């Protein structure tokens, strides 16, 4: 949830 | 009473006033000539923002200074964007590619980590890597975390008139190209790391 990967596809689809 | 002129980079006007007269007197001047509202608009001297209620005697102003006239942006940039001269060389491995899965098939973005001074959220300079566009948005949120929704509905909507804006339901945001992205890094103060996004392998 708070890790690079994760944070940075939910910002990019939301 | 002494001569100023004021700027905007593409019209010069050139006015008169005592040094005892608030600035915003020469601000609502220049801004009526412009078609523009005061608000829409921020001065600068020296690099510094001139305030309304500010006299050309508060500041050390001379005769044929030259003011120079941009549009508003938010009061509390991010300090890590407090030096545009930085070289952007040690930036770019930290820029990481990553793939994402769409309805339609993958994309390949590269992100690059910047620190958020007002949440613990990281926050992420995002380029699409087969255009190398670059998020408007994501450079305006990084660049002024304490901004309201009006104040970037302003922006994007300056993007969207004065710039190339790609909007796309699938991917959230506005993006530009990257002529435009360095252009508003030099407005944001970004320009080492707008400079490192679009140089970091895909």
């Amino acid at each position: 949830p708070l890790d690079d990967e994760e944070a940075f596809e939910k910002q990019v689809t939301s | 009473h002494i001569n100023l002129k004021v700027s905007d980079g593409s019209s010069e006007i050139f006015f008169k006033i005592k040094k005892t007269t608030p600035l915003r007197r020469l601000m609502e001047a220049f801004a009526k000539r412009q078609g523009k509202e005061m608000d829409s608009l921020r001065f600068l001297y020296d690099g510094i923002r001139i305030e309304a209620d500010q006299t050309p005697e508060d500041l050390d102003m001379e005769d044929n200074d030259i003011i120079e006239a941009h549009r508003s942006l938010p009061a509390e940039r991010n300090p890590l964007y407090k030096d545009d001269t930085l070289d952007h060389t040690p930036l770019i491995p930290k820029c990481r590619a990553q793939v994402i899965e769409f309805p339609d098939g993958p994309a390949t973005f590269v992100r690059l980590k910047c620190t958020n001074p007002e949440s613990k959220v990281p926050h992420f300079l995002m380029r699409m890597a087969k255009d190398s566009s670059i998020s408007a948005t994501s450079m305006f949120r990084s660049a002024f975390p304490k901004a309201t929704q009006e104040e970037e509905d302003l922006e994007m909507r300056w993007i969207r008139d004065n710039l190339n804006p790609i909007e796309d339901k699938r991917v959230a945001g506005l993006w530009v190209p990257p002529a435009d992205a360095l252009a508003l890094a030099k407005d944001y103060s970004m320009t080492p790391f707008i400079n490192a996004l679009l140089e970091a392998s895909s």
